[PDB]
This record gives C-alpha cells, sequence and structure tokens, in this order.
C-alpha cells in the first residue's frame, strides 16, 4: 500500500548495496522533486512497515526486502 | 565496519524483519 513518493524512496534503498545502506543526503540529491518533510515521511513509514532499518545511525538505511 | 556498527546493525535489521511479519501477519 505504497504511495509513488513511498515506492521511489524504497527503490532507492533497495538499489544501495552498501553494508550501512544509503543516506539521507543520497535520497535528498536523488528525489529532486519531494520536499524534505515528504521524504522523512515516507522514511518513517517505510521504517515503521518494516521495509526498512536504520543502520549506522539514524541517517542510513538499508532495505529488508 | 567495525564489530560494534556490525552488531548494531543485524540487531536493527531483525527488528525491522520482525515489524514487517507484523504487518504481513495481521
Amino acid at each position: 500500500g505504497l504511495t509513488v513518493a513511498q515506492n521511489q524512496v524504497l527503490n532507492l534503498i533497495k538499489a544501495c548495496p552498501r553494508p550501512e545502506g544509503l543516506n539521507f543526503q543520497d535520497l535528498k540529491n536523488q528525489l529532486k522533486h519531494m520536499s524534505v518533510s515528504s521524504i522523512k515521511q515516507a522514511v518513517d513509514f517505510l521504517s515503521n512497515e518494516g521495509h526498512i532499518y536504520s543502520t549506522v545511525d539514524d541517517d542510513h538505511f538499508k532495505s529488508t526486502d | 565496519l567495525t564489530e560494534e556498527q556490525r552488531k548494531k546493525i543485524e540487531e536493527n535489521r531483525q527488528k525491522a524483519l520482525a515489524r514487517r511479519a507484523e504487518k504481513l501477519l495481521a
């Protein structure tokens, strides 16, 4: 039940293979159509639903998929 | 990554997979 924007965020996280995952700057770099609040909300939703988790700190994310 | 960082990441990975299972099961 993902919005278009949540799916876009999730796809970017899925595509980063680094063990610490991608970071919030990587999301801002790519998601140039989205407000910072929308990116943050999508990260919250994805994290609450178990699609992603934070890794080395609260600004880095990896997907469970 | 350091030992400690890998330990924390794996704990986080398991917490998230747990949340996912709960959502898939509800």
